[PDB]
């Protein structure tokens, strides 16, 4: 008996999302500001 | 059918976190039986 089982999973938060299976070319992107992104949150506040 | 009016503007979020997933499965399953039989008989009957 035999199993195996892969499982892979890419995600992108800014930068050029195209570019999410090319890491060379998504590093030289990280630099363009149409991209840039909120990549994380260190403050919230309740509306009320 | 057109069901509503054709808006000035849309209400609208920007959300551009792409993701890739991949998920492979192989399962195999082997299964071999052997049996075997032999019989011998051997008679011998004598006089002068």
């Amino acid at each position: 008996s035999q199993n195996r089982k892969l499982n892979v999973k890419y995600i992108v938060n800014g930068g050029d999302y195209t570019k999410i299976q090319n890491t060379e070319e998504w590093v030289a992107s990280t630099n363009q500001s149409e991209h840039w992104r909120v990549i994380e949150v260190t403050e919230v506040t309740a509306v009320a | 059918r057109e069901l509503i009016v054709r808006p000035d503007t849309l209400r609208a979020i920007i959300n551009n976190r792409a993701t890739i997933e991949t998920t492979t499965m192989e399962a195999e399953f082997t299964e071999t039986l052997m049996e075997s039989n032999y019989n011998s008989a051997s008679v011998k009957v004598s006089a002068p």
